[PDB]
C-alpha cells in the first residue's frame, strides 16, 4: 500500500540555535508530499537514511 | 548515517485521525548520537501483541523557519513546485 | 567552550535554547551566544571593544597639540574627556556656544581652534521675517556682485603598459 | 582669490587624487605578494627556469591585480570628471553665451553676464549677479476699486507710504502715481479679499 | 598622536583637518577553556590491580 | 580585522602582501565625505534660518500638514513623521559594530538639523517667496505670492484673488490627499527603502563571505593554525587572504558604483531644491 506524507520528516539539522531567522540547509530529508509505505513485517532496504512513524 | 555517526530524531503528538498521517507541522528533535562505525543496508521492525509507516530520505535543499523562541514551524520544500 | 573558539566579553542573557541546542547563531552566521557545559546556563557573547582612532589638529603651521576621538567606544573604557555620539574625545574642552563647523567630528559635534573647543554646530543665524497679511518689503537699491566657482574638465592622461 | 588658500580645492583636489593613485601604483611594485623577491632580475638571476615560474607566476598574478585595481578606480574618477565636463559645458552654454533664468544655476542673486576663465585641468567662471538690498517694507493691497471696478497692477505691485499709493516694480523701489494706464480692470470689488479704496 | 599623524600622512607638515589612525581593541586579559565534566572513566583498575 | 583578527601569523602573511588594506580605507572614507558633501549641498543652502510666524493669516491656505509640530518631541512635520515611521544603529546606546571589523560611522548632521534646515526652507518659502533664494529675504503676503506665481505660468493676476477661495480649497484638500496617499500606498519609498536594501545586503554577503572556504581545509583562522604545521598553514591561510581580500575589492567597487549613482542623484535633488523650492 501507500500514503501520502505531507509535511512531516522535518529535524533540527544541527545543535545551533536561530532565532527568528529563516535558514537553508543542504542535507538528507524526505521530500514533501512523498509516497509512503503502509505496513502491518519484512526486512526493508536501507538506502542511506529512513523515516519512520507509528500509531 | 553520517561517516560512521548514527543519529535518531523522533518526537510525540497525539492525534484523531486513524487512517494515516496527518497534516500539521513536526520538527524532530535529536536524540543522543552513536560513533558505531559501521554499514547498516537493511532493517526490520521488532513486534509484540502492525499500524506502521516508513519512508526513505533523499538529498534536498530547504528553506526552515525559527520562531523566537528557537523552535521551527514551517518549511520549503525547494524542488516540489 | 567545547570546539566554539573566539574572543570577546561575556554576559548571560535571556534567551532560551533547546534542550539539545549548545550554542547559538546570528542573522549574519555570527556565533551569538554559548551555553556553559558544565552548568548548563546560557551565556552571551560581544565583541570586545574596538574602533578607529582619529586625531583632529588645528594644523602644524598653527599649533603643535591636538584632540583625539575614539570612535564609537564609551569614555569609560578607554585604557577633558568628553563623551559624544560619534565617540569618545579627549584633549578637547565642550563649550555650549555654538559656531560654524570648522572641521566635523559627527552627529552635529565639529571642533575648532580658539585651544581645541568642541561645540555643536550652528546651522546659522536665526531671524524672523516680519510676516504680515497686508506689508510686503520691497529694495529700494542694489548691489552688484561676482562670484566665482571652479570646475574641473579634464585630468592628467597617463597610460601604462601593462606588459 | 590672491590670498585666500585652498580656492582652488577642487583641481587640486582632482591633481592630488591622480597622482595619490600613481604613487600607490608604483609602490605596489616593490612588494613581492610572496614571491622569493619582487625583482624580476633578482629571481632570474637566483632560480632556475622551472622553479622561477613559480615567483614569477605569483609576482605577474598580484601585480596584474594591483594594475586592474587601478584601472577600474580611474574608469570611476573618469566617469566622475565626465559628470563634471558635462556641467562645466552646460553651465558655459547657458551663462556664458546667454542669461540663465534657472534660479541659482549660476551663483547667487538673480543672473546677469558671466565670464569664463581658464585653469589648468578646469575651468573658472565669474557669475555677475544682481543682489538687492537695503529693503524698506510699505503696506500692499491686491487690487484698489475705483467707480466700482477692481484694478490690478499690469506689472508691478500697489504700495503705500503710509498715506499714498503706488505702483512700482516688485525688484525695484520706483513709485510712480497709479494711472489706468499701468493698471487693468477686472469686475466689481466684491469678490477680491483686501482691495483698497483709492 | 600628533606624530603618529605626521607618520601615516609621510608628511612633516600636517593642514588643518581630522585625520584617521590605525585602530585598537580591548585586549584579552585571560583564556577560559570550557570542556564538559569528566565522566565514564577508562576501567584500568582491574587491569592494574587484578 | 576584517581578512583575519586576532592572528599575529595572518597578519604577518597579510603585509607582504601590500599596501591594499590602505586604498580600500582611503577609498571608504572618501565615499563617507561625499555622503557628508551630499547631504550638506542639497539641504544647506539657506543662510539664515528663517521661522515661521506664530499667526497663520495665510488668505487661506493651510500648512499644517507640512510645517512643523510645536508638540512633537522631535518638532518634525506631521507628514515627515509618516515618513520615518513608514521606512524600515546607536539608537540608544553606541553599538553600531561587528564581531568582523565593519563600522558604520555616523552622519556629520543629524535629523533634527536636517528637519531646522527644511524648517528654514518651508518658513522662507511661505514668507518672504523666492526672494530669499537670491538676496535679502523680503516678506510679501502669501495670497500675493501666489498672485505673482500664477502670473509665471501666464494667467493674469485677477484669476487668482476671485478664486482664491476655491484655489484654497483645492491646496488643503490636496495637501490631506497627500497625506493618504503616502500612509495607504505600500511602495511609495521604494526608492529610499530600496537604497537601505541594497546596502544591507551588500555589507550582509560581505559577512556571509567570511565563513566561506575559499578551497582552504577550513574557514577559521585558528582552526587551520590549530590542526596544521606552520608551512602547511601558511599556505592554507593564502588562500583564505586572497578570497577574503577579493571579496573586500569587490565591496567596495560595487560601493564605488553605488555612491557614484547617489551622488547623481543627490545632484538631482540638490539643483530641484535651488530651482522649484527657491525659485519656479
Ligand atoms: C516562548 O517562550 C516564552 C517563555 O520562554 C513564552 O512566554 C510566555 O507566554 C505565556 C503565554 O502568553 C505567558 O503567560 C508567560 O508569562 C510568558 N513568559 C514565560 C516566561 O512563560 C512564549 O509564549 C513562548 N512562545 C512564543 C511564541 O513566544
Ligand atoms: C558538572 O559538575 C559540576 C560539579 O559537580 C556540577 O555542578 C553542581 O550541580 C549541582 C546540580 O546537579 C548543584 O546542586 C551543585 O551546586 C553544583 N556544584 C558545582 C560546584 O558546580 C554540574 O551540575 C555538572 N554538570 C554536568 C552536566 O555534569
Ligand atoms: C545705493 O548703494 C550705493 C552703494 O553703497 C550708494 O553709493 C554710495 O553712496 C555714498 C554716499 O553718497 C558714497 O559715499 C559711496 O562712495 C557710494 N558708493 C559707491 C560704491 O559709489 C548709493 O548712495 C545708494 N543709493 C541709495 C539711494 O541708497
Ligand atoms: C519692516 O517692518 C517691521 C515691522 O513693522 C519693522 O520693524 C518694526 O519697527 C517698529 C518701529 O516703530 C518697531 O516698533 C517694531 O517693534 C518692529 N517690529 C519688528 C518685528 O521688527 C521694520 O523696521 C521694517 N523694515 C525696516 C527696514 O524698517
Ligand atoms: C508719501 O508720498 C507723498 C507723495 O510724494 C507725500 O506727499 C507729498 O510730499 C511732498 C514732500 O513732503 C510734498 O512736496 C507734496 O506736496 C506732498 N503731496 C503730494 C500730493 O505730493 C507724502 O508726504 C508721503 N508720506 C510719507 C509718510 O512719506
Ligand atoms: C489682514 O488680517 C487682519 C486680521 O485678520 C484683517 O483685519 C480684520 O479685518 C476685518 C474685516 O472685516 C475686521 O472685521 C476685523 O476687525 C479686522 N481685525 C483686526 C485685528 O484689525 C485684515 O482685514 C486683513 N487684510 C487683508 C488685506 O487681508
Ligand atoms: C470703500 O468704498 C466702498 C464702496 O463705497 C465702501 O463700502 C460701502 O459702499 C456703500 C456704497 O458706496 C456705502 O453706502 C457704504 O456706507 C460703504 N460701507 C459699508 C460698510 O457698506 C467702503 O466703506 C469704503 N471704505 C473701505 C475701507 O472699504
Ligand atoms: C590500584 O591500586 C593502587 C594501590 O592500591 C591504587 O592506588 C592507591 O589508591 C588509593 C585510593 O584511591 C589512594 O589513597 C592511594 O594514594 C593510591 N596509591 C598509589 C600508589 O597510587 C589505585 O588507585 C588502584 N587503581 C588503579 C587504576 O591503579
Ligand atoms: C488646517 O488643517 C488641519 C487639518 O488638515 C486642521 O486641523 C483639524 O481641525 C479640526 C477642527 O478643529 C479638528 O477636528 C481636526 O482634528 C484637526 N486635524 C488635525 C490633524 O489636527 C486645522 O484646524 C486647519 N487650520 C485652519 C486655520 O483651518
Ligand atoms: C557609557 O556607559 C555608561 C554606563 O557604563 C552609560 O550610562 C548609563 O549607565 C547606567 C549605569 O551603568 C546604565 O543603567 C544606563 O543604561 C547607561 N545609559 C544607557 C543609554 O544605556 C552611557 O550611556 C554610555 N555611553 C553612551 C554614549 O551611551
Ligand atoms: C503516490 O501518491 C500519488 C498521490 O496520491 C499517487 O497519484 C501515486 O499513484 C502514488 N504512487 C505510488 C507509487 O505510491
Ligand atoms: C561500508 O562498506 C564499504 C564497502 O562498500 C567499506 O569500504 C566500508 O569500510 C564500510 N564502512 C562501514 C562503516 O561499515
Ligand atoms: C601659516 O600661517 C601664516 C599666518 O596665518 C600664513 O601667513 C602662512 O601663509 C601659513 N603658511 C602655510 C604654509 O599655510
Ligand atoms: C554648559 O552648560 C552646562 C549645563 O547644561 C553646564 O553644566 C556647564 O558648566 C556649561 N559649560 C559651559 C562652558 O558653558
Amino acid at each position: 500500500a501507500y500514503t501520502n506524507s505531507f509535511t512531516r520528516g522535518v529535524y533540527y539539522p544541527d545543535k545551533v540555535f536561530r532565532s527568528s531567522v529563516l535558514h537553508s540547509t543542504q542535507d538528507l530529508f524526505l521530500p514533501f508530499f512523498s509516497n509512503v509505505t503502509w505496513f502491518h513485517n519484512p526486512v526493508l532496504p536501507f538506502n542511506d537514511g529512513v523515516y519512520f512513524a507509528s500509531t | 548515517n553520517i561517516d560512521g555517526y548514527f543519529k535518531i530524531y523522533s518526537k510525540h503528538t497525539p492525534i484523531n485521525l486513524v487512517r494515516d498521517l496527518p497534516q500539521g507541522f513536526s520538527a524532530l528533535e535529536p536524540l543522543v548520537d552513536l560513533p558505531i562505525g559501521i554499514n547498516i543496508t537493511r532493517f526490520q521492525t521488532l513486534l509484540a501483541l502492525a499500524a506502521y509507516y516508513v519512508g526513505y530520505l533523499q538529498p534536498r535543499t530547504f528553506l526552515l523557519k525559527y520562531n523566537e523562541n528557537g523552535t521551527i514551524t514551517d518549511a520549503v520544500d525547494c524542488a516540489l513546485d | 567552550f567545547n570546539g566554539l573558539t573566539g574572543t570577546g566579553v561575556l554576559t548571560e542573557s535571556n534567551k532560551k535554547f533547546l534542550p539539545f541546542q549548545q550554542f547559538g547563531r546570528d542573522i549574519d552566521d555570527t556565533t551569538d551566544a554559548v551555553r556553559d557545559p558544565q552548568t548548563l546556563e546560557i551565556l552571551d557573547i560581544t565583541p570586545c571593544s574596538f574602533g578607529g582612532v582619529s586625531v583632529i589638529t588645528p594644523g602644524t603651521n598653527t599649533s603643535n597639540q591636538v584632540a583625539v576621538l575614539y570612535q564609537g567606544v564609551n569614555c569609560t573604557e578607554v585604557p577633558n574627556v568628553f563623551q559624544t555620539r560619534a565617540g569618545c574625545l579627549i584633549g578637547a574642552e565642550h563649550v555650549n556656544n555654538s559656531y560654524e563647523c570648522d572641521i566635523p567630528i559627527g552627529a552635529g559635534i565639529c571642533a575648532s581652534y580658539q585651544s581645541i573647543i568642541a561645540y555643536t554646530m550652528s546651522l546659522g543665524a536665526e531671524n524672523s521675517v516680519a510676516y504680515s497679511n497686508n506689508s510686503i518689503a520691497i529694495p529700494i537699491n542694489f548691489t552688484i556682485s561676482v562670484t566665482t566657482e571652479i570646475l574641473p574638465v579634464s585630468m592628467t592622461k597617463t597610460s601604462v603598459d601593462c606588459t | 582669490l590672491s590670498s585666500t588658500a585652498s580656492a582652488l580645492g577642487k583641481l587640486q583636489d582632482v591633481v592630488n587624487q591622480n597622482a595619490q593613485a600613481l604613487n600607490t601604483l608604483v609602490k605596489q611594485l616593490s612588494s613581492n605578494f610572496g614571491a622569493i623577491s619582487s625583482v624580476l632580475n633578482d629571481i632570474l638571476a637566483r632560480l632556475d627556469p622551472p622553479e622561477a615560474e613559480v615567483q614569477i607566476d605569483r609576482l605577474i598574478t598580484g601585480r596584474l591585480q594591483s594594475l586592474q585595481t587601478y584601472v577600474t578606480q580611474q574608469l570611476i574618477r573618469a566617469a566622475e570628471i565626465r559628470a563634471s565636463a558635462n556641467l562645466a559645458a552646460t553651465k558655459m552654454s547657458e551663462c556664458v553665451l546667454g542669461q540663465s533664468k534657472r534660479v541659482d544655476f549660476c551663483g547667487k542673486g538673480y543672473h546677469l553676464m558671466s565670464f569664463p576663465q581658464s585653469a589648468p585641468h578646469g575651468v573658472v567662471f565669474l557669475h555677475v549677479t544682481y543682489v538687492p538690498a537695503q529693503e524698506k517694507n510699505f503696506t500692499t493691497a491686491p487690487a484698489i476699486c475705483h467707480d466700482g471696478k477692481a484694478h490690478f497692477p499690469r506689472e508691478g505691485v500697489f504700495v503705500s507710504n503710509g498715506t499714498h499709493w503706488f505702483v512700482t516694480q516688485r525688484n525695484f523701489y520706483e513709485p510712480q502715481i497709479i494711472t489706468t494706464h499701468n493698471t487693468f480692470v477686472s469686475g466689481n470689488c466684491d469678490v477680491v479679499i483686501g482691495i483698497v479704496n483709492n | 598622536p600628533l606624530s603618529e599623524t605626521k607618520c601615516t600622512l609621510k608628511s612633516f607638515t600636517v593642514e588643518k583637518g581630522i585625520y584617521q589612525t590605525s585602530n585598537f581593541r580591548v585586549q584579552p586579559t585571560e583564556s577560559i577553556v570550557r570542556f564538559p565534566n569528566i565522566t565514564n572513566l577508562c576501567p584500568f583498575g582491574e587491569v592494574f590491580n587484578a | 580585522m576584517y581578512i583575519c583578527g586576532d592572528s599575529t601569523e595572518c597578519s604577518n602573511l597579510l603585509l607582504q602582501y601590500g599596501s591594499f588594506c590602505t586604498q580600500l580605507n582611503r577609498a571608504l572614507t572618501g565615499i563617507a565625505v561625499e555622503q557628508d558633501k551630499n547631504t550638506q549641498e542639497v539641504f544647506a543652502q539657506v543662510k539664515q534660518i528663517y521661522k515661521t510666524p506664530p499667526i497663520k493669516d495665510f488668505g487661506g491656505f493651510n500648512f499644517s500638514q507640512i510645517l512643523p509640530d510645536p508638540s512633537k518631541p522631535s518638532k518634525r512635520s506631521f507628514i515627515e513623521d509618516l515618513l520615518f515611521n513608514k521606512v524600515t544603529a546607536a539608537r540608544d546606546l553606541i553599538c553600531a559594530q561587528k564581531f568582523n571589523g565593519l563600522t558604520v560611522l555616523p552622519p556629520l548632521l543629524t535629523d533634527e538639523m536636517i528637519a531646522q534646515y527644511t524648517s528654514a526652507l518651508l518658513a522662507g518659502t511661505i514668507t518672504s517667496g523666492w526672494t530669499f533664494g537670491a538676496g535679502a529675504a523680503l516678506q510679501i503676503p502669501f495670497a500675493m505670492q501666489m498672485a505673482y506665481r500664477f502670473n509665471g505660468i501666464g494667467v493674469t493676476q485677477n484669476v487668482l484673488y476671485e478664486n482664491q477661495k476655491l484655489i484654497a480649497n483645492q491646496f488643503n484638500s490636496a495637501i490631506g490627499k497627500i497625506q493618504d496617499s503616502l500612509s495607504s500606498t505600500a511602495s511609495a519609498l521604494g526608492k529610499l527603502q530600496d537604497v537601505v536594501n541594497q546596502n544591507a545586503q551588500a555589507l550582509n554577503t560581505l559577512v556571509k563571505q567570511l565563513s566561506s572556504n575559499f578551497g582552504a581545509i577550513s574557514s577559521v583562522l585558528n582552526d587551520i593554525l590549530a590542526r596544521l604545521d606552520p608551512p602547511e598553514a601558511e599556505v592554507q591561510i593564502d588562500r583564505l587572504i586572497t578570497g577574503r581580500l577579493q571579496s573586500l575589492q569587490t565591496y567596495v567597487t560595487q560601493q564605488l558604483i553605488r555612491a557614484a549613482e547617489i551622488r547623481a542623484s543627490a545632484n538631482l535633488a540638490a539643483t530641484k531644491m535651488s530651482e522649484c523650492v527657491l525659485g519656479q
